[PDB]
């Protein structure tokens, strides 16, 4: 998803559903990989 | 008779698409598969792919997969072959087959389509006579022609005397060359009408709204 | 990826004869229950192929009762009882079963008559044409059988290929025999600049090509 | 007939899907359809 080919447009933006498995995201919020990451609401380490 | 009706023919540029019709006529296309072909006259008739109207099932030959996509219309009983990233190997001509009366043994074809992939554009036919030259050129019976060239598409109206003249009458296929067609004709009458009698060729485009009229 | 192979690739057949066409296969569709999923079909010259039989053993409704499959295991055979001139034109064989149908390379049928050599005449390029700048020569084969032949020109005895074309015609209806033309398409200088030009004809009729010559001067 | 098959050849289960907020996929494998003669020789029981 975050390495696909191309994206939508901002207003034609995706609405793609996600279910029926499992998320491992110590690899996405921990690597250190994206410029910016912000969370609401929530902080990122309770998310896990 | 169960007959398919297809486009008479179609002119597509190279990596270009087209898309050919087939009309179901005397049944339903939703209990009948359909099938297309390709045929060229250096290889004969090719098959390409079959589609169930009901089902929804599609397979393509390896030959033409990614080329093509074969739908149907239920409201109009019509089937649908869509030709893309053409090039000069597809210049085919293409038919629809069906209506196999409630089994898997028969079918239905139309009259098919003539697809040509070439960048030729409407060119009106340059028509000169062939009369006889020298008097050698003589015997029992004499041989009059007349050519067309340099005209796209095919074919070209030609005929003699307006059409009163018929025995001897001979018109052959148009050839396809550097994106032009080129035909000829030619007519034997009696030697006791040559050169009496005028003998004339009628050379008539409707593609391209042109008519020469060259006595011989 | 079926492979076929269709024998006779032609065959010549007088009227009241009878007409006979094999297919070979690479997969054996021959069934126990006295089908065989192989269609055949004819191909009018300037029509689309109409189906013959179904299922070799079954003829197809509102085909002319002549028409008659036949065959097993691997080798399958069509026999007309007696073959008429609109049977003209181009039997193709036609593989069924539930995997991407395949189609053979088609036999050709003709209508046989007395053997004859194609008469070879060649008209000079048009006044009106070499003002223009161009030049054509056309050369006309009349009244040759069988179908197949073959043209090629010569400019002062040397071969030429580019500019030629060549356009056959159907069986003629009354004297059953072929026509066709062939043109040799070339501009001003290069007729100009040659002399002699040439027609041969090569048909199975004759051994030695049929040869036509004219001058250039003589137009 | 000859060259059995027994495979599947149309698909009546249903005209189009539009929305699948669920979807799951077996491994692959080979069912014999092949018809039999005299009694009934598999039994399926299935509680949902």
């Amino acid at each position: 998803v975050f390495n696909a080919t191309r994206f939508a447009s901002v207003y034609a933006w995706n609405r793609k559903r996600i279910s029926n498995c499992v998320a491992d995201y110590s690899v996405l919020y921990n690597s250190a990989s994206f410029s910016t990451f912000k969370c609401y609401g929530v902080s990122p380490t309770k998310l896990n | 008779e169960v007959q398919l009706l297809q486009s008479g023919a179609e002119l597509v540029r190279p990596g270009a698409l087209v898309k050919l019709s087939c009309k179901a006529s005397g049944f339903n296309i939703k209990d009948y598969y359909m099938h297309w072909v390709k045929q060229r006259p250096e290889q004969g008739l090719e098959w390409f792919g079959w589609i169930d109207p009901e089902n929804g099932n599609t397979i393509y030959d390896p030959k033409f997969q990614g080329k093509a996509s074969i739908t149907a219309d239920t409201s109009s009983n019509t089937a649908y072959l869509q030709l893309s990233s053409l090039t000069s190997e597809d210049t085919a001509v293409y038919y629809c087959a069906g209506s196999g009366n409630y089994e898997d043994a028969m079918d239905y074809w139309g009259q098919g389509t003539s697809v040509t992939v070439s960048s030729a554009k409407t060119t009106p036919p340059s028509v000169y006579p062939l009369a006889p030259g020298s008097a050698a050129q003589t015997n029992s019976m004499v041989t009059l022609g007349c050519l067309v060239k340099g005209y796209f598409p095919e074919p070209v109206t030609v005929t003699w005397n307006s059409g009163s003249l018929s025995s001897g009458v001979h018109t052959f296929p148009a050839v396809l060359q550097s994106d032009l067609y080129t035909l000829s004709s030619s007519v034997t009458v009696p030697s006791s009408t040559w050169p009496s009698e005028t003998v004339t060729c009628n050379v008539a485009h409707p593609a391209s709204s042109t008519k020469v009229d060259k006595k011989i | 990826d079926v492979l076929m192979t269709q024998t006779p690739l032609s065959l010549p057949v007088s009227l009241g004869d009878q007409a006979s066409i094999s297919c070979r296969s690479s997969q054996s569709i021959v069934h126990s229950n006295g089908n065989t999923y192989l269609e055949w079909y004819l191909q009018k010259p300037g029509q689309s192929p109409k189906l013959l039989i179904y299922k070799v053993s079954n003829r197809f409704s509102g085909v002319p009762d002549r028409f008659s499959g036949s065959g097993s295991g691997t080798d399958f055979t069509l026999k007309i009882s007696r073959v008429e001139a609109e049977d003209l034109g181009v039997y193709y064989c036609f593989q069924g079963s539930h995997v991407p149908r395949t189609f053979g390379g088609g036999t050709k049928l003709e209508i046989k008559r007395a053997d004859a050599a194609p008469t070879v005449s060649i008209f000079p390029p048009s006044s009106e044409q070499l003002t223009s700048g161009g030049a054509s020569v056309v050369c006309f084969l009349n009244n040759f059988y069988p179908k197949d032949i073959n043209v090629k020109w010569k400019i002062d005895g040397s071969e030429r290929q580019n500019g030629v074309l060549n356009s056959w015609t159907d069986q003629d209806s009354k004297d059953s025999t072929y026509s066709m033309s062939s043109t040799l398409t070339l501009t001003k200088d290069e007729y100009e600049r040659h002399n002699s030009y040439t027609c041969e004809a090569t048909h199975k009729t004759s051994t030695s090509p049929i040869v036509k010559s004219f001058n250039r001067n003589e137009c | 007939k000859n060259n059995k098959s027994w495979m599947e050849s149309e698909f009546r289960v249903y005209s189009s899907a539009n929305n699948c907020t669920f979807e799951y996929v077996s491994q692959p494998f080979l069912m014999d359809l092949e018809g039999k003669q005299g009694n009934f020789k598999n039994l399926r029981e299935f509680v949902f």
